[PDB]
């Protein structure tokens, strides 16, 4: 969660350039959006209702919370 | 030498959403034959109603992933 290498396929270790982050080979977004779990210190917005997004999901029983989650490789 | 730049499109009319090919032609660029010249995309001006901006890390906040450059 320190890294901008974050649910994406690369490594921990990274540096910021010129074309962008050197340590980013393959990610999956959907609606042009990184597709990436709710943890950290940022997930504490509840939205309409008190229930943050990471609780909201385990309600539904979704375990495929981002790309990390699955296993893939 | 210099020359000046010409600088056009693959179309006039463009949809929302959909991608337009930018050509840039500055034969002030090619310093080296053998390679591919990389050069910065805050070049280029962008200007209209909704806003004035660079396109690229140096335009206005969310500019540089409104516009979705391959490459970089």
């Amino acid at each position: 969660n320190s890294k901008a290498t974050d649910d994406a396929v690369g490594s921990a270790t990274t540096q910021s350039l010129s074309f962008g982050e050197l340590g980013r080979l393959l990610d999956v977004t959907f609606d042009d959006v990184i597709w990436s779990t709710p943890d950290g210190a940022n997930n504490t917005a509840t939205g309409n209702d008190s229930d943050t997004c990471s609780t909201e999901l385990s309600n539904a029983g979704i375990t495929d919370t981002g790309l990390g989650a699955t296993g893939f490789t | 030498d210099l020359r000046n730049g010409v600088l056009q499109s693959d179309k006039s009319v463009y949809i929302i959403g959909s991608d337009m090919i930018l050509t840039l032609i500055e034969p002030d660029f090619d310093l080296d034959n053998d390679s591919a010249e990389t050069y910065d995309l805050d070049l280029i001006e962008w200007d209209s109603d909704a806003a004035t901006t660079t396109m690229g890390n140096k335009g206005v906040t969310g500019a540089a992933a409104a516009f979705d450059p391959e490459p970089t």
